[PDB]
RNA sequence: CGCUACUACCGAUUGGAUGGUUUAGUGAGGCCCUCGGAUCGGCCCCGCCGGGGUCGGCCCACGGCCCUGGCGGAGCGCUGA
RNA sequence: UAAAGUUGCUGCAGUUAAAAAGCUCGUAGUUGGAUCUCUCUCGGCCGAAGCGUUUACUUUGAAAAAAUUAGAGUGUUCAAAGCAGGCCCGAGCCGCCUGGAUACCGCAGCUAGGAAUAAUGGAAUAGGACCGCGGUUCUAUUUUGUUG
RNA sequence: UACCUGGUUGAUCCUGCCAGUAGCAUAUGCUUGUCUCAAAGAUUAAGCCAUGCAUGUCUAAGUACGCACGGCCGGUACAGUGAAACUGCGAAUGGCUCAUUAAAUCAGUUAUGGUUCCUUUGGUCGCUCGUACUUGGAUAACUGUGGUAAUUCUAGAGCUAAUACAUGCCGACGGGCGCUGACCCCCUUCGCGGGGGGGAUGCGUGCAUUUAUCAGUGGUGACUCUAGAUAACCUCGGGCCGAUCGCACGCCCCCCGUGGCGGCGACGACCCAUUCGAACGUCUGCCCUAUCAACUUUCGAUGGUAGUCGCCGUGCCUACCAUGGUGACCACGGGUGACGGGGAAUCAGGGUUCGAUUCCGGAGAGGGAGCCUGAGAAACGGCUACCACAUCCAAGGAAGGCAGCAGGCGCGCAAAUU
């Protein structure tokens, strides 16, 4: 079937040169998988040595990391805007390694939220819900108080991620291979990269 | 092939297994075990061949289907098991003890020796590595991994091991002016004092080693087995005490051996 | 800016760029640390690996590669290539019935590195081996030698 | 130059021939993906046979609440293959 | 296959027996005139580190499947073979002694000495060696009993 | 044993061949008394095959209600031998042949710090804090009813098992550690404020898997190594954390029980290490041919970036880019009565020729191609098609692969017993 081997190329010299055994089992390829985004589908396949490769067919959500605040967290997957190796492969949304997707961005919002106690993607409009009221504005004795104050002299955020945050949906990038594993990986864009990434996204509208 | 050999021809066996060319197209295949195929004695060849208890194949089986042969304390019934260098061989109907050592010409020697020294044996530390929980963990050079190791303990040492319980009692550093035997190569067999090593980064190290008598050879350090700590060995040694003669002097003891035989 | 040409961002996978810090740091310098290594078997490491800014996969000193297996030299014949250049190698084979020598040649495509620059045709190159970085690559260049004609 | 024979060469022309390549047009069969759903179950709704407890009017009768073994019929109800 | 010094590297021929291009230039290839008599530091005289401007060469050493060839031993009745065998018995009713060597294995790749022969290298617009002395910029460790 | 002899002339000295001479290995002719070894359908046809055999397997230890045999009690589960069948393993080794194949195979030398690995050997296997005194539904063998000219074809009905197929607890389990932390204390302060502790209630937790961050036990010439910490994830086509078997049977209690404890083994299993390997790479090395001098790059040729696929490294493939790569030191093409070596014949010293053939690697099973199972096969004494042959048939269908051992036809100068 499908064979990956090296004997079916030229030479450096450019000559051609015959085969001397027919296909081996050991040199086989499968076809790709192209992973769609949608509910969870998963084929796993049976590999050589007895072991087993999760081949990815749907995906929806995956757990990606905020490096800077450390803050990993499962988060579904929205749309693919960029991929570097073609762009057929946005037009047909396709998970593949390295590839610019968009992620939600409740979680992280809600840990910010718990953890330094400051309002996060809110609208200048102030409206709010007792529960969010409460997260923000509890009722700490001076101890706690005293941890809550320090933890809010680190408490910044650059205008990107805040305008993202305000948009409701953050750029990430993912790290594992769909096809390989099963599973859906990443990180969030952040720094250099993501103004690299903005530029080549603006440029290819 | 589309998988694992199973089969050995006679002719392509290990020449120090003295096997004769007209007995049968086949040798025995040693199983898969502590030892290398290349470095093994089969428990048929040293049941039948070396010590003449068995006649055929068949009657090795059946000594070994009583369970009277053990390896290193442990009850073998395998006919093909591997055994290998520094082994212990006991036979209890019998009341024999055996030790798989080397002699000057490069073959496994049958030497007896004493039931206490078959309490214990000399292993060589082939890894050292941390596992889970930062525990260290020694591999020898005959499969053994053992947990919790002396923290001086490192690769190309000695270690001494009781059989029974298979714990390290004490161990012998790898420094000049050890004792050593060479398993391996040209000067295999041979026993003698390190002199010097030398160090080729990126390659093999290569190792002096100077014998009682004061001839000089070299091998790799692979082929080098720490026996005892000084000019002193921890363990017993076979008739020749590792030094090997020449073939006029070898003629020659054989020929006074002759004169005085009568 | 210089250093990203290509569609995808260009980074040194083991090093974190994004940890963020006070505004009082931030106003100093923005200064990534290199990730460098020494590669062993006495070769040193270019101040140019260690000071510059380059991204390269396949250095040895700043890339994912590992040198072991045999040290070979050669000198430089083309470079046309991008990161990789053909060096000659020339040598003598002896023929038995006639008592003599006849002389041949092999050519080899190696890996040269950005941390080596003014580098010419004609001067001497020790190249290590490593795994294959392409269908032709097995070498990567360890050290450059001018030559004799140097001023 | 005239007799007698052989081998090797050209070259009207097209046959018996096979073998090896490829341009285009079809293309068996396996494998992968997206569908498909013959059929086989389990769970709910009733009915009558059967065994454990308890509750009720209670005296060897009959219902309530749970379980429990089988049997018959529905629901394009749910689910799994 | 030898004979064939009738394919000639050893080791053939080219005036007249078969044979030197009509003549010259010239790239690649081949070949090429003489000459030149271990080291500081750091650690326990040696240990580490740089060696060597580097090779070619030669002499060592290591790693190099058996079988075959060469070769040691051994009365298969001799031999071609084989890897066997030998000794005393009053019987050892615990039988004893002994072999299954060694050499060779081209080229290329490892290792350590040699320094003749043959290649190659340095200081000439001196931004060349060796011993020092001032000026400036950039980062790391330790000491001020700890911590800023 | 470092060797020569006849032949051109009327006669002579040469050049130069022809012929003579001795091995070796194929055939053939004549002849042949005794003994020890011993090659043997390679050359032409990797042409075609009647028939028979060449791969099967049970221990005390997975499943016996076949009287098929068999000893005692007679409900008192199962005494023992055990056909058949389910389950497990092997069938990827061995044997044959040399068609293909010219930096390919192969040999020496290195590498995997770039992968997988049944089995053997050793190490782990209360490390997880969340019906169990043993859970569920079927299927053979067996008993009965059948179909087809025909096969190692199978259909319906009635029973019944597991180390087949599934599902699932208790125990260790007292806690410990990371975050959240209402509240309660102890110092200094006139007081705010500055400190030091304790803490109920909640979430997470072990090894493997995927991603991100942090610091720097043991090792290498060199890690983006090993180990550690933190935030999460953890695939229903689903990682581990035992519902399995045999033999001897005993010690303990406020006890006669739900009685508690205990020794050797067998089987299984996630993950390390080891053994047997396999697979990709590094350097050097191969016969003739120029009446083959330029080749490769549309359809990857050389390199770069990101991916896909793969057990992994890589134009292995994809997209976007650069214009590269090889060659009189013979590239590219063609031929080979070319599988490569270990080796064989002849040989003063050099050398010439051979190596299908018992050992080590490779390839193939009439020619191609595609697969299932499995640790391992692109397997052919496995399957599915096409191409060429070819067997039985009741014309509807069914079944094929001797370059395995004998044996047969054909081919030939040329090769053995069903
Ligand atoms: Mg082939
Ligand atoms: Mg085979
Ligand atoms: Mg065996
Ligand atoms: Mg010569
Ligand atoms: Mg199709
Ligand atoms: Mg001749
Ligand atoms: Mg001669
Ligand atoms: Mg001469
Ligand atoms: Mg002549
Ligand atoms: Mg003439
Ligand atoms: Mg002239
Ligand atoms: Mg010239
Ligand atoms: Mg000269
Ligand atoms: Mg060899
Ligand atoms: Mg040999
Ligand atoms: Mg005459
Ligand atoms: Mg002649
Ligand atoms: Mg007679
Ligand atoms: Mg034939
Ligand atoms: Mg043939
Ligand atoms: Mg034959
Ligand atoms: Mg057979
Ligand atoms: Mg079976
Ligand atoms: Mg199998
Ligand atoms: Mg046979
Ligand atoms: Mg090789
Ligand atoms: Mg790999
Ligand atoms: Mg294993
Ligand atoms: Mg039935
Ligand atoms: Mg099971
Ligand atoms: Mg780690
Ligand atoms: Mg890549
Ligand atoms: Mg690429
Ligand atoms: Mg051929
Ligand atoms: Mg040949
Ligand atoms: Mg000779
Ligand atoms: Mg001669
Ligand atoms: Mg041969
Ligand atoms: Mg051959
Ligand atoms: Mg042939
Ligand atoms: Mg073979
Ligand atoms: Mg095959
Ligand atoms: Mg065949
Ligand atoms: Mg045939
Ligand atoms: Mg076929
Ligand atoms: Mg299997
Ligand atoms: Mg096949
Ligand atoms: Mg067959
Ligand atoms: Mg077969
Ligand atoms: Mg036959
Ligand atoms: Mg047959
Ligand atoms: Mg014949
Ligand atoms: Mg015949």
């Amino acid at each position: 079937g499908i064979s990956r081997d090296n004997w079916h190329k030229r030479r450096k010299t450019g000559g051609k040169r015959k085969p001397y055994h027919k296909k081996r089992k050991y040199e086989l390829g499968r076809p790709a998988a192209n992973t769609k985004i949608g509910p969870r589908r998963i084929h796993t396949v049976r590999v050589r040595g007895g072991n087993k490769k999760y081949r990815a067919l749907r995906l929806d959500v995956g757990n990606f990391s905020w490096g800077s605040e450390c803050c990993t967290r499962k988060t579904r997957i929205i749309d693919v805007v960029y991929n570097a190796s073609n762009n057929e492969l946005v037009r047909t949304k396709t998970l593949v390694k390295n590839c610019i997707v968009l992620i939600d961005s409740t979680p992280y919002r809600q840990w910010y939220e718990s953890h330094y106690a400051l309002p996060l993607g809110r609208k200048k409009g102030a409206k709010l819900t007792p529960e969010e009221e409460e997260i923000l504005n509890k009722k700490r004795s001076k101890k706690i108080q005293k941890k809550y104050d320090e933890r809010k002299k680190n408490a910044k955020i650059s205008s990107l991620l805040e305008e993202q945050f305000q948009q409701g949906k953050l750029l990430a990038c993912i790290a594992s291979r769909p096809g390989q594993c099963g599973r859906a990986d990443g990180y969030v864009l952040e720094g250099k990269e993501l103004e690299f990434y903005l530029r080549k996204i603006k440029a290819r509208k | 092939a589309r998988g694992p050999k199973k089969h050995l021809k006679r002719v392509a066996a290990p020449k120090h297994w003295m096997l004769d060319k007209l007995t049968g197209v086949f040798a025995p295949r040693p199983s898969t075990g502590p030892h290398k195929l290349r470095e093994c004695l089969p428990l048929i060849i040293f049941l039948r061949n070396r010590l003449k208890y068995a006649l055929t194949g068949d009657e090795v089986k059946k000594i070994c289907m009583q369970r009277f042969i053990k390896i290193d304390g442990k009850v073998r019934t395998d006919i093909t098991y591997p055994a290998g260098f520094m082994d212990v061989i006991s036979i209890d109907k019998t009341g024999e003890n055996f030790r798989l050592i080397y002699d000057t010409k490069g073959r496994f020697a049958v030497h007896r020796i004493t039931p206490e020294e078959a309490k214990y044996k000399l292993c060589k530390v082939r890894k050292i590595f941390v596992g889970t929980k930062g525990i260290p963990h020694l591999v020898t050079h005959d499969a053994r991994t053992i947990r919790y190791p002396d923290p001086l303990i490192k690769v190309n040492d000695t270690i001494q091991i009781d059989l029974e319980t298979g714990k390290i009692t004490d161990f012998i550093k790898f420094d000049t002016g050890n004792l050593c035997m060479v398993t391996g190569g040209a000067n295999l067999g041979r026993i003698g004092v390190i002199t010097n090593r030398e160090r080729h980064p990126g390659s093999f190290d290569v190792v002096h080693v100077k014998d009682a008598n004061g001839n000089s050879f070299a091998t790799r350090l692979s082929n080098i087995f720490v026996i005892g700590k000084g000019n002193k060995p921890w363990i017993s040694l076979p008739r020749g005490k590792g030094i090997r003669l020449t073939i006029a002097e070898e003629r020659d003891k054989r020929l006074a051996a002759k004169q005085s035989s009568g | 800016a210089d250093i990203q040409t290509e569609r995808a961002y260009q980074k040194q996978p083991t090093i974190f760029q994004n940890k963020k810090r006070v505004l009082l740091g931030e106003t100093g310098k923005e200064k990534l640390p290199r990730y460098y290594k020494n590669i062993g078997l006495g070769f040193k490491t270019p101040k140019e690996a260690i000071e510059g800014t380059y991204i390269d996969k396949k250095c040895p000193f700043t890339g994912n590669v590992s040198i072991r297996g045999r040290i070979l030299s050669g000198v430089v014949t083309k470079m046309k290539m991008q990161r990789t250049i053909v060096i000659r190698r020339d040598y003598l084979h002896y023929i038995r019935k006639y008592n003599r020598f006849e002389k041949r040649h092999k050519n080899m495509s190696v890996h040269l590195s950005p941390c080596f620059r003014d580098v010419q045709i004609g001067d001497i190159v020790t190249v290590g081996e490593c795994r294959p970085l392409s269908k032709t690559v097995r070498f990567n260049v360890l050290k450059v030698t001018k030559a004799a004609g140097t001023k």
